[PDB]
């Protein structure tokens, strides 16, 4: 409904929590590859060292993947000097962070929302999986960290040392910082904490009835499973061999011969670990570029307060909360939306004394009737004053300007 | 650092081989030393079951003027064992064995 | 297993068997491949010493001044129950460095815990700063490396070059 | 640097390894064999080395995506740290960003970047707001605070304070509204200025 002199403005406005997975780390492969092609045979591994480097190369390749595996779950939750905690006192201004923070109860100090996402995520032919650096335990104390300094001390933790500050007066800073004022949370703040503390509830609800929106995790889990289970049914083809199984050859088959077989297979299952090094080397690019986007909305969003427009989903963004997941990383977006809105009247400057006055901040508006000045990305009409707007300029050069008075309180107090 | 520098794996105490515990020479010498053998274009056929086929009796002979082996190597015959073995028999010209 | 009494042997997913029946007696037996994995070397620098710790990846403390790590059975480091930085990462937070001398291995520390003193009116506000350089690097490039195919396969050979044509 | 230097002499090295033929020099088999058989032997060289070559050229493409995200990442920050100012928290090394100084380096580039640190700090007594005539005052900029026996208004990340002015708090609805107000005096210069 757009017109030259209209503007809608929030009269009302929504708290949301978000939910972001990202994908974070793979699971870990090695293989020795060795024994993968010729396991069981020191003829076939004599064949196999004509083909020279590849054997080392490969493994080589698989333990860069590795080796970087714990850089990224490494630079995506180290983040952090010092394992911060919460007090016993709960004096957060009204909001229930106690779905988010550890339970104390459980083996692994983790979260009322993780244990959630670590339930909705689901041998000898060389292969192997290796650990990661970091155990479960051990995320979720860097996720109790990041949290526990988030919600005592705001950003003030990322650029030092963590400045306590109460969680309502953290809260108006975030606020403010959306260029909605720092009364806007007062006024309401039982409200905020409501739509919050119902947010988080909604959280539960929609990861607790299905796993559906996991699939960014799971694909990396069903892909890497995929890759492996290919990498092991190659041992059983062919490849144009008398048989796949390099004990028959053996038993069948004297040397002199015995080697122009063997050789198909050496060479057919080689092509078959060059084909799964190289899409793990692929994908473990795509997972890296996932771990950067992931370090990069830790630094920005959760560690701060970002400005970067739908970056940290939808409204203007609050503050973030991560969480740990198999895998990957879970962010808690907390956003104000501007909620109710209707539309009235509106100009650019007004008319005093013949010169014309502009807001310091928000924008005129009228009901229909009278002239305010409101902040605008919240419904609060002031008074139009020489404290609410400033001059420049005459009447005669402004397109649309309107007829108005400004009431100046200096002049009431020279007059009494 | 920490290196990856080779493979551990545990080696086999004791050597174990299994056969079905029997002991029928098989019918080698009723195929190779017949009294008759067919016209090619009737080819005869024998089924070898139940039995210890040594096959070394066969490789050494001297009265085989070809011996010839094309998904095994005759060494193997006594090392590997069988399901089903089928001899087919028939009388060409000698030219035509290749 | 409850193998049918037809069944001479039972596979995996691999063709690999899992299972046989024994030509001598009326058993069916269970195959498991023997007990292997990565040996890796946990080495401070030859400029430093010469003492190494092994582990032996995925194999419980049995078929190898031994410890269980979840990673494998770790010989030849001393478990410590205090915790430290990360020096030599091993896995599954266990974290091994050469210290006061011999290799030490520990789950790791975190960095130091630090309680936040919180209240509903309470404020803590910066009197003074320290302005702070810090370094960071960036590659941008490779060696603009480019390789002959065709020399490098067939070095002066006509021979082969009609070979790969 | 060394993952360049580790792909080459592995690249000339795959030259020396067999494949299945009889040497690993082809001027060797050339030497030794007629075509009947040398084109038998050659072929597995080709196939060999040409396999050599579609690996390492993977590994450079691989590797050169992995640098390009390095790159544009260098250009961003010289786009947005050094050409600008940085509000992406943690972004140009850790604190709040003032500016950062470009240096070059081989194959590479180095930030040296410069950012404001908090360090010594002082525990205050806070509230949200004040009430003066049971209306609510809040501040324009910075924060609330008390030594515990006098009331001052102070910027955020940096204390410095001033007693609490009309000049420095704004006003909206009453003290009953908010939670944890306290009462205390709001300086308003006027009344000497109008008595004066
Ligand atoms: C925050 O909200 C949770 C509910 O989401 C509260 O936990 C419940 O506490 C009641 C008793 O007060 C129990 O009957 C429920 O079974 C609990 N819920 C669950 C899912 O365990 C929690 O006490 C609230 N905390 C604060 C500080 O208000
Ligand atoms: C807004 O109000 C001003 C008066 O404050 C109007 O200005 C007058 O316009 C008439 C002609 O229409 C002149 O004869 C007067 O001398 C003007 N007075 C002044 C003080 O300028 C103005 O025209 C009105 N504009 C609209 C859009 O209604
Ligand atoms: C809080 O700060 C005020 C000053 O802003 C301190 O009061 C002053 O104390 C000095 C030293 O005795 C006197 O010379 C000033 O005249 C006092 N000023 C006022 C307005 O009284 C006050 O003592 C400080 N409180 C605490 C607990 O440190
Ligand atoms: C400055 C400007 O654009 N003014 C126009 C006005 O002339 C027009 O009559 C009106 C229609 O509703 O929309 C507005
Ligand atoms: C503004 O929105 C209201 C609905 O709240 C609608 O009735 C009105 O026509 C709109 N105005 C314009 C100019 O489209
Ligand atoms: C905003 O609207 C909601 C209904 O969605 C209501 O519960 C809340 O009290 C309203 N807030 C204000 C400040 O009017
Ligand atoms: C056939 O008889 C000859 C002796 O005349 C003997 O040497 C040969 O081994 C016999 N062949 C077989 C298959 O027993
Ligand atoms: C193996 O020998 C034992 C002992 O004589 C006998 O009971 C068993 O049936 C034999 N097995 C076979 C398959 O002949
Ligand atoms: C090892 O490095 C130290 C420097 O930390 C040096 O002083 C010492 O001489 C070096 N030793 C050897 C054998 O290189
Ligand atoms: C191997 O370790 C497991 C750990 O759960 C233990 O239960 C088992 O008894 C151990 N076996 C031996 C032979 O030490
Ligand atoms: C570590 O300390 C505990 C006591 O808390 C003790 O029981 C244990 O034996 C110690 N372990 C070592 C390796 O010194
Ligand atoms: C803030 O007060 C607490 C009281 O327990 C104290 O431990 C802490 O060191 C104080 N902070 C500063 C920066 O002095
Ligand atoms: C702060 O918390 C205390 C309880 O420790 C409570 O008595 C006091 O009224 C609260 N003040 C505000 C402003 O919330």
């Amino acid at each position: 409904a757009y017109s030259n002199n209209s503007i809608a403005i929030p009269t009302n406005f929504t708290i949301s929590v978000t939910t972001e997975i990202l994908p974070v780390s793979m699971t870990k492969t090695s293989v020795d590859c060795t024994m993968y092609i010729c396991g069981d045979s020191t003829e076939c591994s004599n064949l196999l060292l004509q083909y020279g480097s590849f054997c080392t190369q490969l493994n080589r390749a698989l333990t860069g993947i590795a080796v970087e595996q714990d850089k990224n779950t490494q630079e995506v939750f180290a983040q952090v000097k010092q394992i911060y905690k919460t007090p016993p006192i709960k004096d957060f201004g009204g909001f229930n962070f106690s779905q988010i923070l550890p339970d104390p109860s459980k083996p692994s100090k983790r979260s009322f929302i993780e244990d959630l996402l670590f339930n909705k995520v689901t041998k000898f032919n060389g292969l192997t999986v290796l650990p990661p650096l970091l155990t479960d335990e051990m995320i979720a104390q860097y996720t109790s960290a990041l949290l526990a300094g988030t919600i005592t001390s705001g950003w003030t933790f990322g650029a030092g040392a963590a400045l306590q500050i109460p969680f309502a007066m953290q809260m108006a800073y975030r606020f403010n910082g959306i260029g909605v004022t720092q009364n806007v949370l007062y006024e309401n703040q039982k409200l905020i904490a409501n739509q919050f503390n119902s947010a988080i509830g909604k959280i539960q609800d929609s990861l607790s009835s299905t796993a559906s929106a996991l699939g960014k995790l799971q694909d990396v889990v069903n892909q890497n499973a995929q890759a492996l289970n290919t990498l092991v049914k190659q041992l059983s083809s062919n490849f144009g061999a008398i048989s796949s199984v390099l004990n028959d050859i053996l038993s069948r088959l004297d040397p002199p011969e015995a080697e122009v077989q063997i050789d198909r297979l050496i060479t057919g299952r080689l092509q078959s670990l060059q084909t799964y090094v190289t899409q793990q080397l692929i994908r473990a690019a795509e997972i890296r570029a996932s771990a950067n986007l992931a370090a990069t909305k830790m630094s920005e969003c959760v560690l701060g307060q970002s400005k970067r427009v739908d970056f940290c989903g939808k409204g203007y963004h609050l503050m973030s909360f991560p969480q740990s997941a198999p895998h990957g990383v879970v962010f808690l977006h907390v956003t104000y939306v501007p909620a109710q809105e209707k539309n009235f009247t509106t100009a650019p400057a007004i008319c005093h004394d013949g010169k014309a006055h502009f807001p310091r901040e928000g924008v005129f508006v009228s009901n229909g009737t009278h002239w305010f000045v409101t902040q605008r990305n919240f419904y609060e009409p002031q008074i139009i004053t020489t404290d609410n707007t400033f001059v420049s300029g005459n009447c005669d050069v402004v397109i649309g300007i309107v007829n108005n008075t400004v009431y100046d309180p200096l002049q009431p107090e020279l007059d009494s | 650092g920490i290196y990856q520098t080779s493979n551990f794996r545990v080696q086999p105490t004791e050597s174990i081989v299994r056969f079905p515990n029997i002991t029928n020479l098989c019918p080698f010498g009723e195929v190779f030393n017949a009294t008759r053998f067919a016209s090619v274009y009737a080819w005869n056929r024998k089924r070898i079951s139940n039995c210890v086929a040594d096959y070394s009796v066969l490789y050494n002979s001297a009265s085989f003027s070809t011996f010839k082996c094309y998904g095994v190597s005759p060494t193997k015959l006594n090392d590997l064992c069988f399901t089903n073995v089928y001899a087919d028999s028939f009388v060409i010209r000698g030219d035509e064995v290749r | 297993k409850k193998f049918l009494p037809f069944q001479q042997f039972g596979r995996d997913i691999a063709d690999t068997t899992d299972a046989v029946r024994d030509p001598q007696t009326l058993e069916i037996l269970d195959i498991t491949p023997c007990s292997f994995g990565g040996v890796s070397v946990i080495t401070p620098g030859t400029n430093t010493s010469n003492q190494v710790a092994v582990l032996y990846q995925d194999v419980n403390c049995t078929e190898v001044n031994v410890f269980q790590t979840r990673a494998g059975c770790l010989i030849g480091a001393e478990h410590v129950n205090n915790s430290y930085e990360c020096d030599i990462p091993i896995g599954a937070g266990i974290c091994a460095s050469y210290q006061t001398q011999s290799i030490i291995a520990y789950t790791m520390s975190l960095g130091a815990e630090n309680s936040v003193a919180y209240s509903n009116n309470s404020i803590a506000i910066p009197t003074n700063f320290t302005i702070s350089v810090t370094t960071e690097i960036l590659p941008v490039s490779m060696t603009k490396t480019s390789v002959d195919c065709t020399m490098y396969i067939c070095g002066d050979s006509t021979e082969c070059s009609n070979l790969l044509l």
